[PDB]
DNA sequence: ATCGGATGTATATATCTGACACGTGCCTGGAGACTAGGGAGTAATCCCCTTGGCGGTTAAAACGCGGGGGACAGCGCGTACGTGCGTTTAAGCGGTGCTAGAGCTGTCTACGACCAATTGAGCGGCCTCGGCACCGGGATTCTCGAT
DNA sequence: ATCGAGAATCCCGGTGCCGAGGCCGCTCAATTGGTCGTAGACAGCTCTAGCACCGCTTAAACGCACGTACGCGCTGTCCCCCGCGTTTTAACCGCCAAGGGGATTACTCCCTAGTCTCCAGGCACGTGTCAGATATATACATCCGAT
């Protein structure tokens, strides 16, 4: 790509490439880092985010709101496999359970 | 003559609605004196931001409503509906938290 | 093969509906090199300017955008001294279902309107946004020197 | 000096947290043991947290004591910074 | 004025309007977005640097990342990562 | 009843649909073309520019991208064509 | 009139027989083959060394064995002393390996 | 060289004596099965990340310090094999 | 101290100061390392070491040994509250389990 | 060739004091060079968390010693704090 | 409650073999002396936010009662699992041969760290209006005793 | 199989308020240009151990038959949670007031990194002998049918 823009941008990217590479050389995890490290690294962020946002979006609109809040948050990751296994020991504060109520109970 | 609920069909309405909200269901001045007196059981003179009273709220309540869960599918399997303490005892021992 | 079929194809849409101030074709033997010429948009200071530009179709299309640039000189926040464009379009958000029609109209559409947001050169975008009043005078002249 | 504060956790409070977790039916002999496990759970947690403010010469724990200890414990918590 | 603190705020406001245009976001979500993003950080670049430590390197490059987003994310999210992080360094290069 | 050729070409392609890959905005186009732009453009659709990057995560595993339906549909109609390909 | 022991004595009799032992209980070419299988599934071409494939065993083994405790205490809390398929869920479960 | 259903290798005897060391008196007949797709479930998740950390380092060759590395990484810890 | 013995000596251990002291300088943990860490840890080392490797001999007596094998190892952390607890989650090859049968199995009286 | 380092020795010599008499095989030195190894990662990490949260450029015997406090269980803590300490006391003078 | 076989496990003795503990050469990493500078210790000031108190109002908790449904014990059936024996299978061991790939050494070239000047991306503080909370009334839908 | 009455929940419309979105000023961190020491990429050579094949024992696996004891369904009893009404307790909200200690800034000195020289501790290799495993033969504990 052309020089003469922002690092950001010449990659195609949202999150920032400075602030990524002055972290990875910054909190004692090599003695040296690559060019190409923070590239990469923010551009995986940046889909994992867009990835959770897009699905909490979604459930803030079934629920006729326009704000995200953690309930979505919430609601978006735990209904969805891959999000719910890698996020499965982590509490996300103010967003509840999702509605389940075994078939046992339920009267006959 | 007056009317009444079998018993049963109000545990689900109230399961039902507090799986829908995401509120606090402990209240906070208790929970906030157990809280300094177990840190001033630890060391003495200490102050608490409003803050980390508020995690340790919502870390406590996480806790135990998933050990509830698991204490339901454990009374579920010896075919009872009732929840008792071997329950609890058993799941936390699978968990691995009392060995 | 596939690449060619979809040129062929734009061609005959293009010549068929010929675009308003803007005309495109090939120069070289193949289809893969094209000229284009746009006339200056009616509400912008570039009144009867032509533009003359070039554009490579690479070898895997539309899955790729096209390359363009300028053989002849305008100022712009989102053109530099070589002449290319820097539009997000053409680099970024690019949709394989966008033809080239499509595209030589937004570059006519920036040319209304110049993104300052996101320049190739950033001292002639400070220019630009500073006052346009004062720019003017040096835009028709730009365009005297080159357009006209 | 505080004492004997652990009957705040009253019973309607276990009642709402186990319909939370599903519970249909309740026996009497289980607010004992949730308790007991929870001043276990409580005091887990503050002794790491009272560690990591003693550590930084503080006086008074924070909200990121309290992350640190629940994170070093494998019960990471999101929304009070970290 | 207090001292200069540090977030992806911005960044993931950009973000979700990219995705959904019409949407907003409250604080405590936002909060709890710049929190999982430090610890995905964390995650991963603390796990590709073990990785660089076992084979004798000294230098992290977008290999060592490549395989710690191969190991920690699962199945189908490590192999759209791997294509997004391939493609904004390819995009970076030229 | 019997959907036309008209409504059966792919919008990147220009030709007959094969394999069809039909979008949660119901934008229908050919599998290697939804392949290709997975892999090199944007993860999302080419037409109305939406991500359906949580369908194809969703849809890649189970083995459900192809809409059975319309393929059904179509093979039977065009033998010939799909022949040519 | 010939001898035999009452159902029960000579599980007894290995359990106490293989809780004092520290061998492996598994044939190990049956599991070499198995091994190789998988990972030629992942990736063509492989070669293994004898200390892969042993500590593969090793960690195989002593996961069934704690797996085959939790099942062997989900069997007993329902009252029971086979273990069933529906006790190794629920231990799986509990212990979130599937949840 | 393909090899097949070798899962079969493990059998039935073997499971018992698995189930003898964990302490189980009295099995019933439809565990095997389940033992045979624990144990292929957990061989999968193990030889994914060894195979994955023998490829990072360009050899052909799958040492026991990836299985040792692999396992410390799913969270089990094992002594003996090096580390 | 003296200031003339080595380093390991000086602190009164066997485990080495130099090694853990290098350990710790190249690891990746810090950008500077004091000069008590390495006496520390090395302190904390060995102690760990001795109570496991008495445990140990303990059980081999109990067997009529003379080796420490990894089964003695086995016993010694899991007969114990403070080791079982520190090394919860680890395997130790060829050590084997503690033997115990459920008192529901055993035979009725 | 290359040459490859372990605790082997200093493990002996320890078994040595506290035992005179038995000695130990080779698969349980693996195991104990591991399970020393894993330690020190253990404590070496907790140290260099500890000294990031509270802006810290340096390891001191007081990392280590909250380190030690955090990991290890209530009896082993205090005596792992007591015998270093020791240390650190003795090597000082 | 034993008593007798009958079987399995425990105990004592010869022996022999390979792995553990010790000894030797040496070389690479650790110890010793010296210099420079930045990190952290200490003292002082600011002001934020933590603790404590009072009054009200009212939502949540505590207590008592009547009763229905669920937990637990007891019985009976039959079917699946344990024990034992004869037979078929392939694991285990030893031995030999071959070569693929891990491992080590030598060059040298390009990538990453370090330093100085500079200015715009991003952070803190203010401001405003609309999204969401709340109140009140009506429509919809489970729920249960009675047929 | 159902009809109807009492009760809980959902929709809809109108009012209000505070926090989320955007703007402005500013300062410090990211960018660009240039230089240099070394990390690792590549080529070549060694040689270790991973793979393949063959033959012989014999140990573990397999298949079959008999019986028994354990799982599972059914019935009965009773007592203990549940739903509901009345009264008591203290949580929550708004407000004021004081001061501890968290946070920042400036100065300084001393602890640690980096460099060079040197030498001995521990690593690789070789060797002898005794601790433990194996085979063999008694002694005793334990189980089961039968009185
Ligand atoms: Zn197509
Ligand atoms: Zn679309």
């Amino acid at each position: 790509s052309a020089k003469a823009c922002t690092r950001s941008s010449r990659a195609g990217l949202q999150f920032p490439v400075g602030r990524v590479h002055r972290l990875l050389r910054k909190g004692n995890y090599s003695e040296r880092v690559g060019a190409g490290a923070p590239v990469y690294l923010a551009a995986v962020l940046e889909y994992l985010t867009a990835e959770i946002l897009e699905l909490a979006g979604n459930a803030a609109r079934d629920n006729k709101k326009t704000r995200i809040i953690p309930r979505h948050l919430q609601l978006a990751i735990r209904n969805d496999e891959e999000l719910n296994k890698l996020l499965g020991r982590v509490t996300i504060a103010q967003g509840g359970v999702l509605p389940n109520i075994q078939a046992v109970l339920l009267p006959k | 003559k007056p009317h009444r609920y079998r018993p049963g069909t109000v545990a689900l309405r109230e399961i039902r609605r507090y799986q829908k909200s995401t509120e606090l269901l402990i209240r906070k001045l208790p929970f906030q004196r157990l809280v300094r007196e177990i840190a001033q059981d630890f060391k003495t003179d200490l102050r608490f931001q409003s803050s980390a009273v508020m995690a340790l709220q919502e870390a406590c309540e996480a806790y135990l409503v998933g050990l509830f869960e698991d204490t339901n599918l454990c009374a579920i399997h010896a075919k009872r509906v009732t929840i008792m303490p071997k329950d609890i005892q058993l799941a936390r021992r699978i968990r691995g938290e009392r060995a | 093969h596939m690449a060619l079929k979809r040129i062929n194809k734009e061609l005959s849409d293009l010549a068929r509906d010929p675009p308003a101030q803007i005309s495109a074709g090939p120069v070289g033997d193949d289809m893969f090199h094209w000229q284009a010429t746009i006339m200056g948009p009616n509400d912008s200071p570039y009144q009867g300017g032509v533009f003359f530009l070039t554009i490579h179709f690479p070898t895997d299309y539309p899955f790729k955008p096209p390359k363009v640039a300028f053989t002849t000189r305008i100022y712009h926040p989102n053109i530099n001294s070589n002449g290319s464009i820097c539009l997000d379009i053409l680099r970024s958000q690019w949709s394989p279902a966008l033809t080239i029609s499509k595209v030589l109209l937004s570059i006519a559409s920036l040319l209304d309107d110049p993104n300052p947001d996101d320049p190739k050169v950033p001292e002639i975008a400070r220019i630009y946004k500073t006052d346009r009043d004062k720019y003017n005078r040096i835009s028709r002249e730009w365009t005297q020197k080159y357009a006209m | 000096v505080l004492r004997d504060n652990i009957q705040g956790i009253t019973k309607p409070a276990i009642r709402r947290l186990a319909r939370r977790g599903g519970v249909k039916r309740i026996s009497g002999l289980i607010y004992e043991e949730t308790r007991g496990v929870l001043k276990v759970f409580l005091e887990n947690v503050i002794r790491d947290a009272v560690t990591y403010t003693e550590h930084a010469k503080r006086k008074t724990v924070t909200a990121m004591d309290v992350v640190y200890a629940l994170k070093r414990q494998g019960r990471t918590l999101y929304g009070f910074g970290g | 004025k207090r001292s200069r603190k540090e977030s992806y705020s911005i960044y993931v406001y950009k973000v979700l309007k990219q995705v959904h245009p019409d949407t907003g976001i409250s604080s405590k979500a936002m909060g709890i977005m710049n929190s999982f993003v430090n610890d995905i950080f964390e995650r991963i670049a603390g796990e590709a640097s073990r990785l660089a430590h076992y084979n004798k390197r000294s230098t992290i490059t977008s290999r060592e990342i490549q395989t710690a987003v191969r190991l920690l994310l699962p199945g189908e999210l490590a192999k759209h990562a791997v294509s997004e992080g391939t493609k904004a360094v390819t995009k970076y290069t030229s | 009843a019997i959907p036309s050729l008209s409504e059966c070409q792919c919008g990147i392609c220009m030709e007959i649909l094969v394999e069809p890959v039909t979008l949660p905005c119901n934008h229908t186009l050919c599998k290697p073309c939804f392949q290709s732009t997975v892999e090199k453009a944007s993860l999302c659709c080419p037409f109305c520019r939406r991500r359906v990057s949580s369908w194809t995560r969703y849809h890649t595993r189970r083995n459900s991208l192809v809409n059975v339906e319309l393929w059904t549909i179509i093979q039977k109609h065009y033998p010939r064509e799909c022949k040519l390909r």
